[PDB]
Parts: C-alpha cells; sequence; structure tokens
C-alpha cells in the first residue's frame, strides 16, 4: 500500500436561524425500490454513503429513473437541503474567453469524475444529507444513508470540489510553469508548446502526482478540437460553434428573441453583425411581422454568416488593436486584432436608450465598454482606431461642459466619419439680427402660442393646439432659426430648452429638436442666451405678453 | 495583543462586492504584495465556505513609484457598526499641515478572529484563466474604519510625549492619516515632522504632503465693473443677480431690467441710469456679507458639487442644504486629461473636507459613470474613498461661478 495524502474537508454551515431539511419519502413501486437498494449497496461499497441509525430527524427524498436501457438510476432531491445551506464563494462566475488563451503546439484533457469522489463532505454536515429507501410493502423500517462525499446536486458541490482540485494541482503547476492547467466540470485541461514527447510525459507526471491523493485519471486512450462553452477550440484558432440562422415564413416573439441570441453570441466574431430591428420587434412568446427594416438586416446577417470565419489566440508581444465603425441607427459595431485582418473577437455596441444623444458620446461610451472588456480578457487597454479627426475630438471635450477621456488612439478614415454638427457662439454676435423668443401653453386647454419679437421689428405669433409650456418653448425657438438669416441671437427663458440644446444633442427622439438640430445645422453662427422669466427683460416682456395670451 | 470584539450592525450580512477588472501590471503588485503580508501573518487564504468579498486594487501614492495595496471598504465600512475621534475645530486655522501615512502602524494589532472571514478580497487573474487568489484579514486592515477606532488607545500613548513636548501642535487622525498642524516655519515644520516619524519607528511612512488654509472659505459673488453695459453684459448680470437671490435676501434686479426696456440689439450699449447704479451699488454691497444662518451639523450628509470651467479651472462648493454653502473653491492645477484632473480635484477637495470637519463629503460628479467608473483607478493617490453620484443634465448654474 502507497500512502495517500487525505484531502482536507472543508468546514460547511447551514444559513444562520435554518435548520437542515425534514420532506416526505416518496412511495415507491417494489420494482424501483429493489433497483435503489443494489445501486446504493454499491456507492455503500465504495464508502460514497454509509447506513444511519434512526436518531437523525433529517430526509431528503430520493427517486428512480428509467435509464431512456433496462438499467435505473438513482436520484436524490436536495432542492430543499440547499435552500438550506450557507453561500459559497464562486470561481467560475468569470469563465476565460478564447480571444484571451494562447496558442497551444500540445492540449491534453484528463478527466476526473473518480477524484470527485475522492472529495470527502464535512462531519458536522452529513446528517444533513440523509434519505430513505422505502421497504418493500412498507413492512420493514425504511433504509437510512447519508453521504460520505459531495453529492451530485448539492449546492456546494461545485465550490468545494474546484477548490479541492485547486489546491492539489497548485504545487505541480507552480514546479512546471511550461504548462498551463484549467479546470471545469470533471475536465482537465494541459496545454504546452513542447514536443509531443515532453508533453505526454508530462500529462504522465500529472497523473502520478494525483495518485498521491489517491486520484485516478483515464489512460492514454481526447485531442483538439475541443467543444466547451459553445466555442470550439483548436490549437492554433477558436470560433463558436455553428451559426445556423433557420428560415422560417412565420416568426413568432420566441423565434426573434432566439435569433437576437444568435447573433449576439455569433457577434464575438463575425463581423459586422447587427440585432437593432430584430431587437426592436421585442418592444416590450405572438407572431409579429418583420419589417421591410428587418427582412433586410436577416438578409444581410445571412450573407454574414454564410462560411465560417475564426479568430486567433493572443500573443502577449504583440500590441492590442481596437477599431470601431459607426452602423446607424445608434449601432457600433468593432473589431479587435493585433496582424491585420486576424481578429481575435470582434462585438457590437448599442446606443443606451435616451430622448437625446449624439454621436460623440456613443463612441465614447463604446470606447469605455471595448476598454472594460479588454482590461478582463487581456490585461491591458488596446490601442484605438476611431473613425474622428483629432481636431473634432479636440473640441468636443474642450467644450464639453462634462469631464470625459478617451484613451490612445488614431484616426481611421473609414466613412461615416463622426463629425460635431454645430458648433454655438461664446459671444453675442455683432451685426446678427436678435430674436427674442417665447411660448406658453394653457393645461387646461392644450393651446398655447409660440413666437418671437426682434430689434429690426420682426415678429410672429403662432397659436397652437394640443402642446405644452416645453413644446411651445421649443416652437419658438424653432420659428426664431426658420425666421433668421446664416446668422442670429436668440434670448429665452426657457431653462427646459437650455438644458437640452447645451447637452449638443445631434438626433432626437423628439421631432421638434429634430428640426431644431436640422436648423441649427445650416446656420453660420447662433449664440443662444437665456434669461430669467417675468423679470421684465425687455423683449422677452414684450413676447411673454403676446405668447400668454 | 488581546483583540477588540467588533460585530456588524443587527440584520445586516457582512459584503458581497464583485472583484472589478485590474491590468497586468495591477495584478502583479498584488500578487508580490500580499504573498509577502501572508509570509508575515497579517493576511491568509481562505476557502469556499467565506461567500463575502470585497474590492481591492494597486495605487501609487504621490512622488513614489512602489504599489500599494488599496482595499475599497467603503460597503465593510457602512456595515461595520458604529464605533463608541472628535474633530479639532483649530486644525483648519494652523499657517500648515503635514499629512502622514500610519495605515502601517496597524499591521501589529490582531483582529477579532470572528470578524475576519468580513474583511474577504480576491486577487483576480487575467481573463479568469486560474481561481483568484482569496485572503482574509488576520490583522487591523488599511482602509477599514474600525481600523483607526480601535487603535485609537495606542496611538494617543505614542503620541503623548510628542504632544506634552509641543503643546502648540494640532494632531488629528483620519483612516490611515494623521494630520500634524503647526504655526511655524516650514523649516522647523519639517524637522518636527520628522521628530514625529520617530516615535513611530521608535515604536516601530516616511512621505509628507504639505496642506495651507484657503482665504475665504466661502468665496465672494462678484459682479463685473465697467464703464460700458451692452444688453447681453445686463441680461447676464439680471440672471446672475436673480440666482443669488436664493442665497442672500435683499437682492433687487427692478432697475436693471428697467434699462433692458424694448427690443434692443444683443451688443448695443446701455448707459445706466442712476437708480441702476445705484441698484447695482446695494446689491454688491450685500454680496460682501456673510451668508445667514449657514451651520455645519455633524448629523448631516455633506454635499460637493464640481463644476468644469475649461483650461484646467474647476469650481466646487460643499454643502449640507442648498443655497447654504459651507466651503466654495476653485482649482486650476494633466492639461489634456479631463478625468485625472477631475480625479484629483476630488481628492483635494475631500482632503479639505476631512480637515475643516473631519469627514468625507458625497460627491456629484459631472462625468457620465461609465467614463468615471473606467478610469478613475488610474489617477487615485488617497488611502480613503468618498462616495459619489453623477450628474447627467448641464447646470445652468456653471456660469455663476466663472
Ligand atoms: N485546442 C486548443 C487550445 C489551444 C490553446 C489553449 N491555450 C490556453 N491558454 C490558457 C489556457 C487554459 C484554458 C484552457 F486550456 C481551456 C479553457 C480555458 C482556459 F483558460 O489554454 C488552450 C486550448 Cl484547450
Amino acid at each position: 500500500m502507497v500512502p495517500i495524502s487525505p484531502i482536507e474537508t472543508v468546514p460547511v454551515k447551514l444559513k444562520p436561524g435554518m435548520d437542515g431539511p425534514k420532506v416526505k419519502q416518496w412511495p415507491l413501486t417494489e420494482e424501483k425500490i429493489k433497483a435503489l437498494v443494489e445501486i446504493c449497496t454499491e456507492m455503500e461499497k465504495e464508502g460514497k454513503i454509509s447506513k444511519i441509525g434512526p436518531e437523525n430527524p433529517y430526509n431528503t427524498p430520493v427517486f428512480a429513473i428509467k435509464k431512456k436501457s433496462t438499467k435505473w438510476r438513482k436520484l436524490v432531491d436536495f432542492r430543499e437541503l440547499n435552500k438550506r445551506t450557507q453561500d459559497f464563494w464562486e470561481v467560475q462566475l468569470g469563465i476565460p474567453h478564447p480571444a484571451g488563451l494562447k496558442k497551444k503546439k500540445s492540449v491534453t484533457v484528463l478527466d476526473v469524475g473518480d477524484a470527485y469522489f475522492s472529495v470527502p463532505l464535512d462531519e458536522d454536515f452529513r446528517k444533513y444529507t440523509a434519505f430513505t429507501i422505502p421497504s418493500i410493502n412498507n413492512e420493514t423500517p425504511g433504509i437510512r444513508y447519508q453521504y460520505n462525499v459531495l453529492p451530485q446536486g448539492w449546492k456546494g458541490s461545485p465550490a468545494i470540489f474546484q477548490s479541492s482540485m485547486t489546491k492539489i494541482l497548485e504545487p505541480f503547476a507552480a514546479q512546471n510553469p511550461d504548462i498551463v492547467i484549467y479546470q471545469y466540470m470533471d475536465d482537465l485541461y494541459v496545454g504546452s508548446d513542447l514536443e509531443i514527447g515532453q508533453h505526454r510525459t508530462k500529462i504522465e507526471e500529472l497523473r502520478q502526482h494525483l495518485l498521491r491523493w489517491g486520484l485516478t485519471t483515464p489512460d492514454k486512450k481526447k485531442e483538439p478540437p475541443f467543444l466547451w462553452m459553445g466555442y470550439e477550440l483548436h490549437p492554433d484558432k477558436w470560433t463558436v460553434q455553428p451559426i445556423v440562422l433557420p428560415e422560417k415564413d412565420s416568426w413568432t416573439v420566441n423565434d426573434i428573441q432566439k435569433l437576437v441570441g444568435k447573433l449576439n453570441w455569433a457577434s464575438q466574431i463575425y463581423p459586422g453583425i447587427k440585432v437593432r430591428q430584430l431587437s426592436k420587434l421585442l418592444r416590450g412568446l405572438e407572431v409579429i411581422p418583420l419589417t421591410e427594416e428587418a427582412e433586410l438586416e436577416l438578409a444581410e446577417n445571412r450573407e454574414i454568416l454564410k462560411e465560417p470565419v475564426h479568430g486567433v489566440y493572443y500573443d502577449p508581444s504583440k500590441d492590442l488593436i481596437a477599431e470601431i465603425q459607426k452602423q446607424g441607427q445608434g449601432q457600433w459595431t468593432y473589431q479587435i486584432y493585433q496582424e491585420p485582418f486576424k481578429n481575435l473577437k470582434t462585438g457590437k455596441y448599442a446606443r443606451m436608450r435616451g430622448a437625446h444623444t449624439n454621436d460623440v458620446k456613443q463612441l465614447t461610451e463604446a470606447v469605455q465598454k471595448i476598454t472594460t472588456e479588454s482590461i478582463v480578457i487581456w490585461g491591458k487597454t488596446p490601442k484605438f482606431k476611431l473613425p474622428i479627426q483629432k481636431e473634432t475630438w479636440e473640441t468636443w471635450w474642450t467644450e464639453y461642459w462634462q469631464a470625459t477621456w478617451i484613451p490612445e488612439w488614431e484616426f481611421v478614415n473609414t466613412p461615416p466619419l463622426v463629425k460635431l454638427w454645430y458648433q454655438l457662439e461664446k459671444e453675442p454676435i455683432v451685426g446678427a439680427e436678435t430674436f427674442y423668443v417665447d411660448g406658453a401653453a394653457n393645461r387646461e386647454t392644450k393651446l398655447g402660442k409660440a413666437g418671437y419679437v426682434t430689434n429690426k421689428g420682426r415678429q410672429k405669433v403662432v397659436p397652437l393646439t394640443n402642446t405644452t409650456n416645453q413644446k411651445t418653448e421649443l416652437q419658438a425657438i424653432y420659428l426664431a432659426l426658420q425666421d433668421s438669416g446664416l446668422e442670429v441671437n436668440i434670448v429665452t427663458d426657457s431653462q427646459y430648452a437650455l438644458g437640452i440644446i447645451q447637452a449638443q444633442p445631434d438626433k432626437s427622439e423628439s421631432e421638434l429638436v429634430n428640426q431644431i438640430i436640422e436648423q441649427l445645422i445650416k446656420k453660420e453662427k447662433v449664440y443662444l442666451a437665456w434669461v430669467p422669466a417675468h423679470k421684465g427683460i425687455g423683449g422677452n416682456e414684450q413676447v411673454d405678453k403676446l405668447v400668454s395670451a | 495583543i488581546e483583540t477588540v470584539p467588533v460585530k456588524l450592525k443587527p440584520g445586516m450580512d457582512g459584503p458581497k462586492v464583485k472583484q472589478w477588472p485590474l491590468t497586468e501590471e495591477k495584478i502583479k503588485a498584488l500578487v508580490e504584495i500580499c504573498t509577502e503580508m501572508e509570509k508575515e501573518g497579517k493576511i491568509s487564504k481562505i476557502g469556499p465556505e467565506n461567500p463575502y468579498n470585497t474590492p481591492v486594487f494597486a495605487i501609487k501614492k504621490k512622488d513614489s513609484t512602489k504599489w500599494r495595496k488599496l482595499v475599497d471598504f467603503r460597503e465593510l465600512n457602512k456595515r461595520t457598526q458604529d464605533f463608541w475621534i472628535p474633530h479639532p475645530a483649530g486644525l483648519k486655522k494652523k499657517k500648515s499641515v503635514t499629512v502622514l501615512d500610519v495605515g502601517d502602524a496597524y499591521f501589529s494589532v490582531p483582529l477579532d478572529e470572528d470578524f475576519r472571514k468580513y474583511t474577504a478580497f480576491t486577487i483576480p487573474s487575467i481573463n479568469n484563466e486560474t481561481p483568484g487568489i482569496r485572503y482574509q484579514y488576520n490583522v487591523l486592515p488599511q482602509g477599514w474604519k474600525g481600523s483607526p477606532a480601535i487603535f485609537q488607545s495606542s496611538m494617543t500613548k505614542i503620541l503623548e510625549p510628542f504632544k506634552k513636548q509641543n503643546p502648540d501642535i494640532v494632531i488629528y487622525q483620519y483612516m490611515d492619516d494623521l494630520y500634524v498642524g503647526s504655526d511655524l516655519e516650514i523649516g522647523q515644520h519639517r524637522t518636527k515632522i520628522e521628530e514625529l516619524r520617530q516615535h513611530l519607528l521608535r515604536w516601530g511612512l516616511w512621505m509628507g504632503y504639505e496642506l495651507h488654509p484657503d482665504k475665504w472659505t466661502v468665496q465672494p459673488i462678484v459682479l463685473p465693473e465697467k464703464d460700458s453695459w451692452t444688453v447681453n453684459d445686463i441680461q447676464k448680470l439680471v440672471g446672475k443677480l436673480n440666482w443669488a437671490s436664493q442665497i442672500y435676501p435683499g437682492i433687487k434686479v427692478r432697475q436693471l431690467s428697467k434699462l433692458l426696456r424694448g427690443t434692443k440689439a444683443l451688443t448695443e450699449v446701455i448707459p445706466l441710469t442712476e437708480e441702476a447704479e445705484l441698484e447695482l451699488a446695494e446689491n454688491r454691497e450685500i454680496l460682501k456679507e456673510p451668508v445667514h444662518g449657514v451651520y455645519y451639523d455633524p448629523s448631516k450628509d455633506l454635499i460637493a458639487e464640481i463644476q468644469k470651467q475649461g483650461q484646467g479651472q474647476w469650481t466646487y462648493q460643499i454643502y449640507q442644504e442648498p443655497f447654504k454653502n459651507l466651503k466654495t473653491g476653485k482649482y486650476a492645477r494633466a492639461h489634456t486629461n479631463d478625468v485625472k484632473q477631475l480625479t484629483e480635484a476630488v481628492q483635494k477637495i475631500t482632503t479639505e473636507s476631512i480637515v475643516i470637519w473631519g469627514k468625507t463629503p458625497k460627491f456629484k460628479l459631472p462625468i457620465q459613470k461609465e467614463t468615471w467608473e473606467t478610469w478613475w483607478t488610474e489617477y487615485w493617490q488617497a488611502t480613503w474613498i468618498p462616495e459619489w453620484e453623477f450628474v447627467n443634465t448641464p447646470p445652468l448654474v456653471k456660469l455663476w461661478y466663472q
């Protein structure tokens, strides 16, 4: 007998003030009970369970399920015991992304469904795991078992299994820095850049090291490619599992919501995937008609999906590059790569839901998202190639009322270019007509007026139906813009309108804002000034009278 | 040598805060640092049975090149029971004040064995390719609101010799910081500071941050002095005066609006009437006096607002009730990184706030959340971290402070 080191146990507790489970053992058929008794005898023979006396007041139901086979399978249902077990520190919360892996010459996968049972359970906690095989004809006491090892289905088996493998593997990995090791489910991944001879050697050393804890792994009896978390992993490349966009002459809410999941998943490597209209068709499981804008966006998904695309692994010796494009309708698409045309991954960004927005702000947010994604995956910020001129960026951030920043980047001239569509003046314009604008509405009738009074005696007041103070204050500005030359000064008392225009939108949900934006784009110079209402400021007073009637 | 019993508030669990992404260099610094702290027993690995977590990262203090471990205990501090230092109103009046990182003294005091599980933190790995190294604290940790409250007995002793020797020096402690105020000359200053490092090495930290009070505390509101006023100038003045009237009683604008009588061109010059000028002068008078009924109340939150004025200038106000400013300032010292400047502004305002009231304010930051959350840890150099929210609507007030 070669001595085997023990696997130290992990203290487990139930949630505070809560107690074990006490749930009814269901009545079984005689055929099922017979099957349980045989299985449980073999588990006990192996050490996985033990017979308990009658003091134990806890019980978890147990079932027998027919292997779709003339053989039965045992199924202990811990749904109840789980609700009452303590929270654990999960480590698999973050899964690696293939784009962050390094290329490997050789890669093996051991299977570890034997060690999982060499992982004992905390003694003081076994009692909570009691189940009862009912007796034939209910004429004897049910057999009573409790677990001695992490049970399949228990809340704490994943964490404790992982944590125990980690600590076993740690010294071996530390004394073999020329390989990488990673564990998920019952699968150990070992890769290296050694020649296959040396590589199969070390896999052997690893199995030996696992023998010290009495953990037995499969013999030389797979290899690339691997299917894992929906990816296809090859030694020098990765891609997702295949993306098959179904044909359907009638699409429903379950079918449309599944067509954005596939396109979202595939969007991490398939360049230029878009999901706006299809995602919109889900606004707010009903057959929805695809717009003509969704059938041209789906026909563009099927041609990008026609053949496969592969992504490369990460080479820490090379810079990371990230490139963004404006797709339209608040959609952005990006690629991250180190050598031209060999992407490590791709992705997309969508406009946040707001009332008003502009291209520069969206670009900035996409940069931030790509930036955080890259810290996660590669531990560093990529260099950016952006469709925006250095001068444009500089004008934006030096005049924007918020603090803003994007990391190291260069202009790439691939239209459409992000630009500033207008710029307000810092000072009043000499020689430009001065428009005093005002607008008001009757809360009850929804009737109001908008108009302006200028220093040249120009005047206008337009009566309006179904409007609000806010809408008339913007309409007034709109009128002054419509009726003025290429240069104009505008005085408003509307804090509302100021707050909107000083945000510098280039697109809006309001068609009234968009008409103002369209007017602003056509002007050479606009100075917009604000005065407090009802203080008798000349012109403001005059026009307030005219519009509050 | 014997631990102080500590426990969270009633009915509050420990913190369960996800670790946020770290760059490779910050991961490497933390591995080296945490290895040594484990070798020195300040921390110990932990298993999956500990569910709590607090974020950690790595900074560089000002004028040093060595990485420092910073744990963002903001959640644990909220959940850490209250512990029953007063605030010396004289600290803010000293000609000068040096700030000393004494957080290292804490590592010599064990931590209540039962509280340790709550100091849980993870060193992440790039792309999550290896499990996060998990640790918890055995000693008082830097940044925890308990660590000063507990060490407060040991620190009084370490200082009595120096305090009894220099009864003019004021000495205050906030987080891992000692604030040593003086009224001497910097040279005499620096030495006494060097003096004060010896007690700690003798009882046993070489860095010292300078800092002198401002002048006005609440900067006055000032109006232009001009010989000719355009319509635009008078419109801006009336706007500023109307804003200021929420702060100050008898502000009047009747006679100035009167000048704006009709529909004039924005650039045309208005001579001021005699009334107009009188009214402007009485408002000037009013603005020289302090605000009425403006009191600090240590039971309420301090609030700091910041405005970006451009060209590296930043204005800020600290209040509790709107229009009742306790301090207003300006800052102009990164000539191309908006966010580095803002981050330094937040640090400077927070430091002033510790010296005046002994606590940190809640910031309203003129920045989008995602930008700020994706860049402030690169420019942070203090061992505390205040609270903040985000202004998404441009204040009309930015003008009244430029
Ligand atoms: N074919 C193939 C193939 C090619 C290259 C690599 N490179 C690599 N760098 C770091 C790791 C560990 C690792 C896995 F091995 C597996 C999943 C996650 C994980 F972090 O793997 C791995 C494989 Cl499996």
